[PDB]
Order: structure tokens, then C-alpha cells, then sequence
């Protein structure tokens, strides 16, 4: 299991652990549901570029203890 | 404080 550092600007400290054979696609409407709003409500940031839907764990360079930021967007979901 | 744990499961 990949366990990533899902930081919130609110200072709160959440594990997301995930695996290598699943999908970044399901990741997002996964945390969307968590919180409790719509899908693409929220943007995830990685090294200063945004986390597509098609994106995979496997690209980028995402490690364990990996650190990411998430805002929410202007469309409103 | 504030802990949170969350699994998901997906498959290819």
C-alpha cells in the first residue's frame, strides 16, 4: 500500500492509502465523497501541476509519505 | 487532534 500525506490547510493530518493497480480516476470522486461535494469540485495538486482523471500512480514520481495539496476550484463542481 | 484513515480499492 502507497499511504500519501493528504495535508489540509486546515492543518489536518489524513492517510490516503492507495494501491498501485488502482486508478487516480476513482482516487478523486473517492476524497469528493469523503468531504461530502460534487466531483471535479476540488483540484489536486502535485508539484505544482494538476491531477488529471487519467492520471495513474505510477507517473509523475508518487512515493510513500509522498506529500499533495488539494483547493477547491472556481467551477464549483 | 485530527486523524484520518480512508482505503479504497480499485482495479484496472
Amino acid at each position: 500500500y502507497i499511504k500519501l500525506k493528504v495535508i489540509g490547510q486546515d492543518s489536518s493530518e489524513i492517510h490516503f492509502k492507495v494501491k498501485m493497480t488502482t486508478h487516480l480516476k476513482k482516487l478523486k470522486e473517492s476524497y469528493c465523497q469523503r468531504q461530502g461535494v460534487p466531483m471535479n469540485s476540488l483540484r489536486f495538486l502535485f508539484e505544482g501541476q494538476r491531477i488529471a482523471d487519467n492520471h495513474t500512480p505510477k507517473e509523475l514520481g508518487m512515493e510513500e509519505e509522498d506529500v499533495i495539496e488539494v483547493y477547491q476550484e472556481q467551477t464549483g463542481g | 487532534d485530527t486523524a484520518g484513515c480512508i482505503v479504497i480499492s480499485d482495479s484496472e
